[PDB]
């Protein structure tokens, strides 16, 4: 496991460039917000319903909490 | 006979100029056989990106017939009279010359002035050689240390013309109609951009008689190549089924002017060649050929200097198996900054005379003689004497190639070129930080 035997490959062209030819930072807003706002819509849906939950069963058990800690008329 | 007496009893090179522009030059010491050749300024440096590959397509045609001469007549007149005729086209230069003996020097030329100037261009000579170049391409697709070399070119002139190959895309190839070759011909083979180079036994006035007689109908009395850039980048071509790994590592070198050759060329010289047939092996000189021999770390390496006009690259080329190419780059990288930092009289005493051994080697023959002609008054504006170059390597000291090094090689960003089983080639980022030594 290094570098010289790891597998085997065929046909394969790849380019790159130096670093210090090339922007660091190519348009980090252009597209980087749209790419941020492109995986959040991806990930929100199975994300947020668990934390969601979460939130409402803490919220009700604080407050009943809180209602049982007062007095019950008696 | 004390080297420089003889340096100085080489004859030298007269030098005219016809009034269409055609460079005439002759260099006459003894010989009853004579190397006569045109130079052209073309190549595929100045074929856009639709006529790349034409000069190749030119050149292929220019032997097969003529106007004068139909056809196979033409090799009849060339084989008739014992001459060797032979064509090579660089990506900046074209060259068309012929062998022959003193006394066919008068129809040495005609032929010569029938191939440059009236061509054929039969319609059929260009569909077979359609053919022809087609295969051919397959050959060098064969060639892995050519196939190198033309990746380097492409990843170093990227979005430039010289990184355009000499043949051409094979998808241009097939459509390269008969009028665009025409136009080529008509704005790449003009006389001011020709050299009428003869070595051998020619008399410089009987090759000014017969260039003024055979040349004076061309054009008498624009596009004009750009400085192209330095794209410091890499393309690997993993594949993996290919017995050795082809890389080339170059940078960004002098051109054909700035006399930064000289010592550059002294620097190389250090590093020097080796593959696997050599002599001494172990035992030689080279830091670098020493290892490789000792742990047999390779199957061949080179320097090169590739110099075009305005640019040109300079770096070296090593073909080794899947399991030597890390440590290649190391130590090659070594040399490169052991020479920047630290380069040392007896190294620079020994490049400088395998440099002198190389020029004087190599201008032996009438058809080397002829091409150096051709090739330095296309390149230099003049053929330098050998005096100058010894001048020259004389005033290379071990703190002028240090100096030069440091400008050229020292925190540079190269361009590489793998092919093969290149996986172990180190990362770009490797290649490149391995061009900065944090001890110096
Ligand atoms: C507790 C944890 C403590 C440690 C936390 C950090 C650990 C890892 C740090 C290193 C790391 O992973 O770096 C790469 C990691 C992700 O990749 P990247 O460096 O952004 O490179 C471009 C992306 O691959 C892809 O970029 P993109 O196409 O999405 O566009 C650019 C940008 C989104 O474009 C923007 O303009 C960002 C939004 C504004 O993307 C980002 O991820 C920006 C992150 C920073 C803002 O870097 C970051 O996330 C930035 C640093 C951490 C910020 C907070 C993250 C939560
Ligand atoms: C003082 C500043 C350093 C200096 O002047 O010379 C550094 C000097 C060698 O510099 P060099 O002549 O550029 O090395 C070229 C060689 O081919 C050795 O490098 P290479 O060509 O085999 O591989 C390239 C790369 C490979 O990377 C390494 O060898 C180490 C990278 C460590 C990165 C940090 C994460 C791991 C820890 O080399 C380096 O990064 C530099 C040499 C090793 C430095 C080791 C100490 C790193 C401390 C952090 O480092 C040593 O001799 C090591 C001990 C002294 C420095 C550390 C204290
Ligand atoms: C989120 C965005 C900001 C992240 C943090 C930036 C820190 C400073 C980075 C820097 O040195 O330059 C950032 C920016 C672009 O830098 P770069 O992509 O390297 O291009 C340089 C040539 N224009 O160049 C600049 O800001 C101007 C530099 C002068
Ligand atoms: C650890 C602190 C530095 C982190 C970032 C840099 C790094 O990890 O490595 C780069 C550094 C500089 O040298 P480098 O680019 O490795 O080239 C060596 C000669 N070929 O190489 C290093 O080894 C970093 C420390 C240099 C002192």
């Amino acid at each position: 496991r290094e570098f010289g035997h790891l597998t085997r490959m065929r046909h394969v062209i790849t380019y790159s460039l130096s670093p210090f030819e090339q922007r660091a930072f190519p348009h980090y807003f252009t597209k980087g917000i749209p790419n941020v706002l492109r995986r959040t819509r991806a990930c929100i849906l199975r994300v947020a319903p668990p934390f969601v939950v979460f939130y409402l069963v803490y919220t009700w058990g604080t407050q009943e909490f809180e209602k049982s800690k007062r007095k019950n008329p008696a | 006979a004390t080297y420089a007496q003889a340096l100085q009893s080489v004859p030298e090179t007269q030098v005219s100029q016809l009034d269409n522009g055609l460079r005439v030059a002759s260099e006459q010491s003894s010989q009853p056989t004579c190397t006569v050749g045109v130079w052209i300024d073309a190549g595929s440096r100045y074929e856009n990106e639709k006529n790349n590959g034409a000069g190749y397509f030119v050149e292929h045609l220019a032997f097969k017939g003529t106007k004068n001469r139909p056809g196979s007549a033409l090799e009849k007149e060339v084989e008739s009279m014992g001459a060797h005729l032979n064509a090579y086209s660089t990506r900046e230069h074209t060259a068309y010359y012929i062998k022959a003996l003193s006394k066919d020097l008068p129809k040495a030329v005609e032929l010569l002035a029938d191939i440059v100037q009236n061509c054929s261009l039969e319609d059929s000579q260009i569909e077979k050689e359609r053919d022809v170049i087609l295969q051919e391409l397959q050959e060098n697709d064969s060639s892995m240390r050519d196939v190198v070399f033309d990746y380097l070119h492409a990843t170093a002139f990227q979005g430039t013309p010289l990184a355009q190959s000499v043949e051409g895309p094979s998808e241009n190839v097939r459509k390269l109609s008969r009028a665009d070759l025409t136009e080529y011909v008509s704005q790449h083979y003009k006389a001011p951009r020709m050299v009428l180079a003869a070595a051998g036994g020619v008399e410089h006035r009987q090759l000014l008689d017969l260039a003024q007689k055979h040349f004076s109908s061309l054009s008498g009395t624009v596009p004009a190549f750009t400085p192209c850039r330095f794209t410091g980048s890499e393309i690997r071509h993993r594949d993996d089924a290919l017995p050795l790994a082809h890389v080339a590592i170059a940078v960004e070198g002098p051109g054909w002017a700035n006399p930064d050759n000289v010592p550059l060329q002294v620097a190389n010289a250090i590093i020097g060649h080796y593959d696997s047939t050599y002599g001494g092996g172990t035992h030689m000189s080279s830091t670098l050929a020493s290892v490789a021999a000792t742990r047999k770390l390779c199957q061949s390496f080179q320097t090169f200097n590739i110099c075009y006009a305005e640019t040109g690259l300079l770096g070296a080329h090593f073909v080794c198996d899947n399991m030597s190419i890390d440590d290649m780059m190391f130590f090659l990288q070594g040399q490169w900054m052991r020479l920047c930092t630290s380069a040392t009289e007896s190294e620079v005493v020994r490049g400088k005379n395998i440099l002198r051994n190389a020029l004087v080697s190599h201008l032996d023959g009438t058809t080397p003689v002829c091409e150096d002609i051709g090739r330095s008054l296309l390149t230099y504006g003049r053929r330098i004497p050998l005096a100058e170059w010894e001048s020259r390597i004389a005033e290379v000291d071990a703190s002028v190639v240090r100096e030069v090094c440091s400008k050229y090689f020292y925190d540079q960003c190269p361009a590489v070129a793998g092919l093969g089983p290149i996986e172990q080639l180190p990362d770009y980022n490797r290649i490149r930080s391995g061009m900065f030594w944090l001890r110096f």
